[PDB]
């Protein structure tokens, strides 16, 4: 008896069993579901439509492009690519690709559909903006004798709960840095507008 | 009816996917190229 | 359709059936002085997948695997399969539904490897996942060890998130509340240590206090970190702007995905089929009641000898 002690540790070892399986199976795996992903926002006409900027580039009619030619068809969809970044995946993509000099047909469809990830993550981003703008208004209003000044900024209380709601969550533990990055001056209450600068910054 | 129009509608909108297709296929074949040169010849005449 | 009308399962019956299942599996851990096994969310999703996947598929564990990879998987867990078809000529509805989920759960209940993983006193957390088709049920358990055990995540105000977990290890405390980007791992997305966490040694009990405001809150998972000498942690204290934490002496234990734990709709149902049973409990206790009270009255006559 006497409730001996004790503080112990559990060791929480990340022995997750990495696969088994031979890679190449877990790449094809992954490069299913980016097909999925890519069908799932990229429609029939559009996924008819973007081969129309690959073919004719790919000259040597062997299914690949280089650097200028992928940028060529990025202009000819009309959605455009850094210089940087596209030497980035350009590189990126020949790692894998040691016997070709060009990324395939299915390259700019990857690319464009990672492109139109970012954008439509952008275009969320921007909605759920101004939706709590919208609902922050409409509290306001449930007080007619509070200050307009605080149109843009909110309470502590009033900036926590809204990532339960769409597209790729960020949880409990995803809700801290944010607060130290933008520094509230001692006041606890923060700024939309200063998070729609610092969002995007990245 | 309805149900037939529902399914032309798809194959007009199936009609147009398939002429973006033909736009990107008339993109494949630039210059190239290389010369399938010597013989085709023979074609024995039992025909259809 | 016309003679086999498809047989889409009740979210809320389905629900119910897990919940049981891990009131079950509670119950069976507490036979024996060990504790219940606690709610979790990942291992939930996981087990609920492959129950999916087997009830028209074999046991498979590179999908097992291959979900891991998905959902960025921490610790180790071990899994629990099994696949029972449908009796040939029984019948079925929603109380043929319980029973063949209580009888699956006895069925696991007579397997000494699950006997033993599923009440293993290594681990304290426990997941379950059900599916079924037209022929058999499959019913599957994750079992994993952590440190630091979710309790209870709700929503206080309009723009507050409220999540309260209590620390399972003595020696560790909640020290790091910090997390990676699920799709880009290597993308800074949200996290800090100590200034907005209220922890209780003697409790081991940690609660968060943050803010977070609506961007992208669907397809990502947690990153619970866990650091030495809860001692150490300085609990509560507002530090000077120009000092930043190191969450790289930190070590990470648990990357769940994020829902509602418990879900209003969850915990309401339970509510409900736990209120409705002491109400019939109380009308049991009243029939025994009157019942000895009559053969008392009965006994005192044959109590004239």
């Amino acid at each position: 008896m006497d409730n001996t002690g004790k503080l112990e540790k559990q060791l929480v070892t990340l022995n997750d069993g990495l696969p088994k399986k031979p890679a190449k199976e877990i790449i094809e795996e992954l490069k299913h579901h980016l097909y999925q992903d890519f069908q799932k926002f990229f429609s029939e006409e559009k996924k008819q439509q973007y081969q129309n900027n690959f073919a004719l580039f790919d000259r040597d009619n062997d299914k690949y492009i280089n650097l200028s030619e992928l940028k060529e068809l990025l202009t000819s969809v009309n959605i455009t690519f850094p210089d940087d970044e596209l030497e980035e995946l350009y590189n990126e993509f020949c790692l894998t690709s040691p016997e070709a000099d060009g990324i395939n047909e299915d390259a700019v469809f990857i690319i464009v559909s990672k492109k139109i990830r970012d954008n439509d993550k952008d275009e969320q981003l921007t909605q759920a903006f101004k939706l709590v703008e919208k609902a922050v208004n409409d509290e306001l209003a449930k007080t007619p004798n509070e200050t307009k000044e605080q149109e843009g900024y909110i309470r502590v209380e009033q900036f926590k709960e809204l990532l339960m709601t769409l597209g790729n969550r960020w949880s409990e533990e995803q809700a801290n840095e944010f607060l130290k990055d933008i520094n509230p001056k001692s006041d606890e209450r923060i700024n939309y507008l200063d998070v729609v600068k610092k969002l995007m910054k990245r | 009816e309805e149900e037939f129009r529902l399914k032309k509608e798809q194959w007009e909108i199936q009609e147009r996917r398939k002429k973006e297709a033909a736009r990107c296929i008339l993109h494949f074949l630039m210059a190239r190229k290389e010369k399938s040169k010597k013989k085709k010849k023979k074609k024995g005449k039992k025909k259809k | 359709s016309e003679i086999s009308g498809n047989y889409e399962a009740d979210d809320e019956t389905l629900r119910k059936i897990r919940r049981d299942l891990l009131d079950n599996i509670n119950l069976e851990r507490r036979h024996r002085d060990l504790q219940p096994v606690y709610i979790d969310l990942t291992t939930n999703n996981i087990s609920q997948y492959y129950s999916e996947y087997l009830v028209n598929n074999e046991h498979n564990q590179d999908f097992y695997e291959n979900a891991k990879v998905r959902y960025n998987n921490l610790g180790e867990c071990e899994l629990c399969h099994i696949t029972a078809k449908f009796e040939p000529d029984a019948d079925i509805t929603k109380e043929y539904i319980y029973d063949y989920f209580m009888e699956i759960g006895y069925l696991f209940l007579e397997s000494e490897e699950e006997k033993r993983i599923i009440l293993n006193p290594a681990n304290n957390h426990i997941g379950i996942g059900v599916f079924f088709d037209e022929i058999q049920i499959v019913v599957v358990l994750i079992l994993s060890e952590k440190v630091l055990c979710i309790q209870k995540i709700s929503q206080p105000e309009q723009n507050k998130i409220e999540i309260r977990g209590k620390m399972l290890d003595e020696n560790f405390g909640i020290y790091a509340i910090r997390i990676m980007n699920v799709d880009d791992q290597k993308k800074d997305i949200k996290g800090v240590g100590p200034e907005f966490i209220e922890y209780t040694r003697s409790t081991q009990e940690w609660m968060a206090s943050f803010e977070l405001e609506l961007y992208n809150q669907d397809r990502m998972a947690i990153e619970y970190y866990t650091r030495v000498s809860p001692d150490s942690i300085p609990y509560k204290k507002k530090q000077s702007k120009n000092e930043k934490l190191t969450y790289k002496h930190l070590q990470l234990r648990l990357r769940t995905p994020f829902q509602i734990y418990p879900d209003p709709k969850y915990a309401a149902e339970d509510e409900k089929e736990r209120i409705r049973k002491e109400q019939e409990i109380l009308a049991h206790e009243e029939q025994e009641r009157k019942e000895r009270e009559e053969n008392d009255a009965k006994r005192l006559k044959q109590s004239r000898k």
